[PDB]
């Protein structure tokens, strides 16, 4: 009923995320990248999602983020400092 | 009055697999190698392409055909802004047509390759010859002789005057079918050497073949099946030298159908006539023996190629190379779980196990392993599990001589775990700690991955 459009930064096309209602917290919509691409428990990686103009990070995994938005996405080295917190 | 170069790795740094690193200078962007981690699958497996803009990559180089080292590049051709220009060995290409449709569905789990994108995902790759330099837009590059498996090429580059040598994985140890590594006859001032194996030290030669053969002997006569997890080629034909003429040297007490031998792959047939078209391109013990006879030694009288398993009679001692090499899926791991449960067979690796795959899991011997059909159903192992390297990686003392031969200033560790990298490291900078100080100091460099190392030049 509801998406939000995410994209990982290196890659050409544009996928969604679908939900109910007006929003998604950051963190929900990270797990649910995660989920989606089989990414893995979060012990390798890290995950961050940042605004496709201002380049700015949503760094607060409370944050909705209404629907219709669209994010890039960008999976780094884990140096929590992973991503494991949004698998448990 | 100094211009930086710049270096950081996308995978392989502080690790081995999903070998990528990016080398900047003077506006030009090269990327070493695209490989994926036998440990993960689907975008898990990929190097970390979302931290680096692939669209400023002006030429991208592939050392081997190894899947950590060339299985990612079927996805940067196809999914990325990726736009450069791709270059490989000619028996790296030929290798790579058939290692193409596997490379393509490790990497989409999360579609299938099809014959349509056969002409963006193969017929662009460029093919360098050795020792004839190629210039892209003020980027040169040649491909000398690595070793390590048919078509390996270690790659020096050159930016306006800067000289870098990427040594890809190597070896220095007089292969029975290979070129060993050479030394470029230009100096280099940035030195990116793998550093699999740490301090450790192998074997020679002679004594790890005797160890093989000796070890496989005493195993088939007491009535159990010996099975190799190998790649689908490369260092598989070595073994195979190595069997078929051991067998034929007892042939009154293992020729014929007396034990026989298996080289299990969907890409036997195939993999074979590469290896028999590229002779030329190989070392001189192995071409007098093809000149000798007249007969391809890649011919083997003592072993017989299967497919697959579901004709495949298996009474009686018999020895399989199958693949994959990590027993991560396919036929090996099939086997693997057939043969496991009988205490006398042996399941013996002979390449280097990464961290996290079933191969380097069975080296612990566990008391039982997950099935690959669903994981939460166990299967006993009690199969003897031993360990003989041919992996054609060089050991420390092959390493540190030539690293000494090279004698950059700055060297920069790749493709090694943390602590054989760490040990080595160590190493490098006692053996050079006598130029430390004066004007010949070498730098060690063992970054993480997405770790810069900035250096200074003129
Ligand atoms: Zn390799
Ligand atoms: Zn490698």
């Amino acid at each position: 009923s509801s998406t939000i459009f995410y994209r990982f930064k290196s890659q050409r096309n544009t996928s969604r995320i679908l939900f109910d209602g007006t929003g998604l917290t950051v963190f929900d919509l990270k797990r649910e990248i995660i989920q989606e691409n089989k990414l893995g428990d979060g012990t390798d990686f890290q995950l961050k999602i940042y605004n496709p103009d201002t380049e700015e990070e949503y760094d607060d995994d409370a944050f909705v983020i209404p629907r219709s938005t669209s994010v890039i996405v960008k999976r780094s080295p884990a140096i929590k400092g992973n991503a494991t917190r949004y698998v448990t | 009055n100094t211009t930086t170069f710049k270096f950081f790795s996308l995978g392989g740094s502080n690790e081995v697999g999903r070998s990528c690193h990016i080398l900047q200078y003077k506006g030009k962007t090269v990327m070493l190698d695209a490989g994926i981690h036998p440990a993960y699958q689907g975008l898990a497996s990929l190097p970390f392409y979302d931290e680096f803009d692939l669209s400023k990559v002006d030429i991208l180089l592939i050392s081997h055909f190894h899947l950590d080292h060339a299985a990612s590049l079927p996805y940067v051709m196809q999914r990325t802004n990726f736009q450069g220009r791709v270059f490989m060995t000619h028996p790296t290409k030929a290798i790579y047509r058939w290692l193409l449709r596997d490379f393509v569905r490790v990497t989409s789990i999360g579609g299938l390759f099809s014959d349509e994108d056969l002409v963006d995902s193969f017929d662009k790759i460029e093919t360098v010859d050795y020792h004839s330099t190629v210039d892209v837009n003020g980027i040169k590059f040649t491909a000398f002789h690595a070793g390590h498996v048919l078509g390996a090429a270690m790659f020096q580059i050159e930016i306006a005057g800067l000289r870098v040598l990427f040594t890809g994985d190597y070896s220095r140890e007089v292969d029975r079918h290979l070129n060993s590594a050479e030394v470029p006859p230009l100096s280099s001032n940035v030195l990116i050497v793998e550093s699999t194996f740490g301090t450790a030290t192998h074997e020679p030669r002679l004594n790890r073949e005797r160890k093989l053969t000796q070890l496989i002997h005493s195993t088939v006569m007491r009535g159990g099946r010996v099975l190799l997890p190998v790649f689908a080629l490369g260092r598989a034909q070595e073994i195979m030298l190595i069997l078929d003429e051991y067998w034929s040297q007892h042939a009154d007490e293992l020729g014929g159908g007396q034990v026989p031998i298996f080289y299990a792959s969907n890409l036997a047939k195939k993999c074979m006539s590469v290896f028999q078209t590229y002779v030329n391109m190989m070392n001189d013990d192995i071409r007098k023996k093809f000149r000798d006879s007249q007969t391809n030694p890649f011919i083997f009288k003592n072993i017989s190629y299967l497919r697959n398993l579901e004709d495949f009679q298996d009474f009686g001692p018999s020895v399989m190379l199958a693949s994959p090499g990590m027993l991560q899926s396919g036929l090996s791991r099939d086997l693997l779980e057939r043969w496991c449960p009988e205490d006398k067979n042996l399941v013996l690796i002979t390449g280097y196990s990464i961290e996290g795959t079933m191969a380097k899991f069975i080296m612990l011997e566990p008391d039982t392993i997950p099935s690959i059909n669903n994981p939460e159903i166990t299967i006993p192992r009690r199969c003897q599990v031993e360990e003989i390297s041919f992996a054609a990686h060089v050991d420390f003392q092959e390493n540190l001589e030539f690293i000494e031969k090279i004698s950059a200033p700055n060297i920069i560790l790749v493709h090694g775990e943390a602590n054989p990298m760490g040990r080595l490291k160590s190493a490098l900078l006692s053996n050079f700690a006598s130029l430390k100080g004066t004007d010949n100091e070498v730098h060690v460099f063992n970054p993480r991955n997405c770790v810069e190392v900035d250096l200074e030049f003129q």
